């Protein structure tokens, strides 16, 4: 049987590409698409996905900007710096942002001619379980069509808004918007409690805007809620306000402002409204209901098995549009990799989705990789799992006088207190999680950190001393300081 | 106020005298210089009770004697013994506990 | 037989005092004494030992304070922040050091008397294999004795000034002089190629002094040398000179500046020279060629076996102090600790001093632990061992536009390409070792890295996606960018 | 100089034209905006060579084309066909390379 290609994937992030390029090195004819459909403001971007674009490269940089502010206003004085008319520039920023993301755009394009991807610029959608129709440019005056032996969708999530709330739509921004915002954020809303929310939300107020959360869940669902406390607590400490268990409900222009008005009946003027409440699978001009492939609401996501495979045999996802996986970057790209393997190079890796790390790029940043506490309790029952931690203070913040930071262990008493759950609190949480998700792979027990000897001064060297324990309902504060 | 410089000196000061209340502080702490003007509002306004104050890292042999382990901390001494102890820089808690015994 | 105490310590350091809080645990009636000597320059501090007063605490703090210099005048302006008149004031830097240090002065003495360990203030030595003669407050007018059962020597190092160069002891200044230092330092000389050294230089040379550092030979002698180069050059790009294979041959005050005459004949004019070429054994002091116990020179160190004993069976040596022991204050502590439970609490533990972490501060920081690439190949034989390894450049620095990072890691081909050695070039280096110190413990095969999922964006990810090998002879550069 | 904008346009110039070198830079190239004016001085010098500059963000099928991996790019089109391509933004590189069609 003949096709013009081997393999064609629907989607330029970082899914589809990695598993595109993978499959070009294994002999394949790849074709790839991407198309980048407007944002509820109309912004749009280069190749290279949520990622490059929108989401933890300008996440970072943005980020560094304000930990940068933070520096200069709280340590600065102590380590005997001195500085007059200290400012921010917002449109600064922002092109120095967009210039190193277009200059990523540039190298992810280059990559695929390199790999052997031919590449096309295009809007795409099923046809048949074999054929693909795309629009170029995105343009419905010409429609072409190809075949493939094998299709991938890999076509991602957006920010949603929600349809139930009077202007949301019409007036807000959400993540798509903000790292290209051509104004100043001024005072600003942010809708949601997830990390996208919390890091937007610290860096506008580290980077000296009055920030204010409207929340109507809990912080961080799913991280360990400790650490997610801990977090929120340090963020209120540095300005920004929260609104527990209010979110608006209708959201009005007037004089280049937005009046919100809350479910708690109270009402507030912002001048830029962020929702971040959540995203959802990108497939509604996929046209996947005509080969009647499963999906799955409110995600609007794919069901795909542990081979990434959908209910039709030609067609698989990766990434953001696939139901339960993990969206991040690095999880995609390897799903990618290993199905592009299992199809062109006869492999017969799974990939494996226990274990993976992630960090948060919040005021105070938290890493994490395994089980919360909670979630090791229920599942394991709670007089199985002992819990080691340490609050302390980070040594740089400690002599300025402005606990900072957290360390927790979760281990399962039954298999040598062999650690399930890795919780950190503190600077550079993304640096130190890294190497202790390896550990954590590698079936690390405690006895294996309290051998190791630490790196001194270091936050991550706690780890290697933990020893109060829950369940011994000793203390666990910083000591001192003074005292 | 008046600053205690010796263990012999220390104890005179607990023995011939019936009411004094006593200020652990350290040169290198925030909160213990902090606290530290209000406490000489105290001398003047409670002459009921003798001020002092004790730097924690001079007079090492008394920080070891009254269980000093953090500052600013306040010990009240009647009749040549430790009745009460307050920890803390807040001027609310101080205000409180010298009234306790003078007002 | 009856002692005054079963276990007397000399040694207020690290090494000591874990030592003793150690064995007081286990029942111990346990004396320490701690005496601090004074400086070259007659400079003196508190309980604690080297790391706590003149090591690695003032250094990481005088390091974030540079670090932070380098933020504002490099990186500062492309993330859209402005100021003026930015100046640093050496004198308010030291008050903010040496006060943090006091405080710890304070807690590591209560914490000695919380774990019952009594503490003497004074300079001790040896009169028999059982009896210590110690001077109160250092004074020789006042001579006591003590007996204990058990003794330990744990003295620690001093900063070595060499006597055949004119005028140094008398003029120079060392680490334990520089973090309390009362002038500015001014134009500097440093002499040295060790990470003290080029600790100095790298702070010094940030907070806005013309720096020059004399070395002879190569930087960083014993670690990973591509690394060591990286981390030189990046120096000399900051603005630190480095006459190479030239040292100073006389020292000479005039006018409240040094003119230092070079071996090669040239001469020049510093505010500032310190030296820092390597510690010696503190012992002299000591009396211990009375009970003919073995030393070496030119360490000046105590030859101690495995299990931290010396040739006199009573006395007993752990870290800094000791032969052939690393001179990191976890170190210390942990041989410390165990050498307490194998004497008092019947433990047959035995230190481990191998794969052991560290983390250099220098402007771009160096993190290592186990083999370099050249003693991997001179033990393994080359062809037995492959290198991964990769150029990259950190997301935050490269978007500035000013390769700044290095992963790399060694392997044993042999045995499944399991990984004896890790080095990392970049920022926040203790922080990313830390994690991977431990997975070299557990003995991790690269495979095991490659199967992790990485954190993005952070520069620790780089070492869970590295393809490129010394011996494909490929290319490892930084890719990008523009390019 | 004169910057092209479309694919049509550009295989026009290597059509009916001889001799012509281009220019492939991006606006967010650092050195690509720094041989940029030094290129300029070079379009009246050697006019036995027709100078033209393509962003590559801007026409992005010749960038695919060319094969642009890196800013600035210089190739040199004789008859239609490229002959020469000089990555770098040196001003003694680029030199160098005129001279050897041009002058
Ligand atoms: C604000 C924010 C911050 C984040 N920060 C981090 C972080 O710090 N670390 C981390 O690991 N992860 C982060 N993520 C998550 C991460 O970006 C995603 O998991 C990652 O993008 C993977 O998604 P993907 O590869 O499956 O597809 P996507 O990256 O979402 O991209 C899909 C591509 O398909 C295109 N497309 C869709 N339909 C079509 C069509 N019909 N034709 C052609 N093209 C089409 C899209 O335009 C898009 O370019 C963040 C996300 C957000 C929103
Ligand atoms: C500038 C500098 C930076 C450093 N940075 C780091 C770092 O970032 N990380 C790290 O892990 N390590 C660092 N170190 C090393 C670390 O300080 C040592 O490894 C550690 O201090 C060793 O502890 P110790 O107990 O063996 O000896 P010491 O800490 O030196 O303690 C010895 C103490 O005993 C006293 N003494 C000597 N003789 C007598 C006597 N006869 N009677 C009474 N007291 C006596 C001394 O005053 C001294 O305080 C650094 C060292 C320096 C010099």
């Amino acid at each position: 049987h003949t096709y013009d290609y081997d393999y064609v994937v629907i989607g330029g992030g970082p899914g589809g590409m990695a598993s595109a390029k993978e499959a070009a090195a294994h002999g394949a004819r790849v074709l790839l698409f991407d198309y980048v459909k407007p944002s509820s403001q109309g912004t749009k971007w280069g190749i290279g996905g949520t990622c490059v674009n929108v989401g933890c490269v300008p996440k970072k940089l943005m980020h560094y900007a304000g930990h940068m502010g933070s520096i200069f206003k709280l340590d600065s004085k102590a380590y005997g710096w001195k500085f007059d008319n200290l400012k921010h520039d917002w449109k600064k920023l922002v092109t120095t942002v967009q210039s190193h993301i277009r200059s990523l755009n540039f190298s992810y394009m280059t990559g695929l001619r390199s790999s052997k991807v031919k590449y096309i610029n295009g809007l795409a959608k099923l046809k048949d379980k074999n054929t693909v129709s795309y629009y170029l440019k995105g343009d419905l005056s010409k429609e072409e069509t190809v075949t493939g032996k094998y299709i991938l969708i890999a076509t991602g999530c957006r920010p949603h808004i929600p349809d139930d709330v009077e202007g949301a739509k019409e007036l807000s921004i959400t993540s798509d918007d903000i790292f290209s915002l051509k104004k100043d954020p001024g005072k600003t809303l942010v809708v949601g409690a997830s990390y996208v929310a919390l890091e937007c939300s610290g860096f506008l107020n580290s980077l000296g805007y009055d920030v204010t959360v409207a929340v109507r869940s809990i912080v961080l669902r799913g991280f360990d809620q400790q650490c997610a406390v801990k977090v929120k607590l340090y963020m209120e400490e540095q300005g920004v306000m929260f609104k527990n268990g209010i979110l608006p409900k209708k959201l009005t222009k007037m004089d280049d402002k937005i009046l919100v008005e809350f479910s708690d009946k109270t009402s507030e003027l912002y001048d830029t409204v962020l929702y971040a409440i959540g995203r959802k699978g990108d497939i509604d001009g996929l046209n996947l209901e005509s080969l009647n492939m499963n999906v799955n609401k409110s995600n609007n996501k794919i069901i795909a098995d542990h081979l990434s495979c959908t209910n039709i045999p030609s067609i698989f996802a990766v990434g953001d549009v696939a139901e339960n996986v993990p969206e991040l970057a690095p999880v995609a790209i390897k799903a990618g990799e290993i199905l592009a393997r299992r199809l062109f190079k006869d492999s017969d890796e799974i990939m494996d989705y226990s274990y993976i790390p992630t960090s948060i790029y919040t005021p105070i940043e938290y890493g994490a990789c395994g089980y919360s506490e909670e979630k090791a309790y229920e599942l394991y029952g709670k007089s199985n799992v002992e819990v080691f931690l340490q609050e302390f203070n980070n040594l740089e913040i400690s002599a300025v006088h402005r606990s900072t930071c957290l360390a927790k262990l979760v281990c399962l008493k039954n298999e040598d207190n062999r650690v399930i759950g890795f919780h950190y609190v503190g600077p550079n949480a993304g640096e130190v999680t890294q190497g202790m998700a390896l550990a954590l792979r590698l079936k690390v027990k405690k006895k294996d950190f309290d051998n190791c000897i630490g790196i001194h001064p270091t936050d991550a060297e706690s780890f290697m001393n933990l020893f109060v324990t829950i369940s011994s309902g000793l203390s666990y504060a910083a000591k001192g300081g003074c005292g | 106020v008046k600053i205690v410089t010796s263990q012999a000196e220390f104890d005179s000061i607990i023995s011939q005298n019936e009411l004094v209340i006593v200020d652990f502080f350290a040169e290198w702490c925030g909160p213990s210089k902090r606290i530290a003007p209000f406490y000489e509002e105290c001398s003047k306004t409670y002459t009921k009770m003798v001020f002092i104050k004790v730097d924690v890292d001079e007079v090492s042999e008394v920080t070891e004697k009254e269980n000093i382990t953090s500052m600013p901390t306040f010990k009240v001494y009647k009749n040549g013994s430790s009745v009460d102890t307050l920890l803390g820089a807040n001027d609310s808690a101080l205000k409180q506990l010298i009234e306790k015994y003078a007002a």
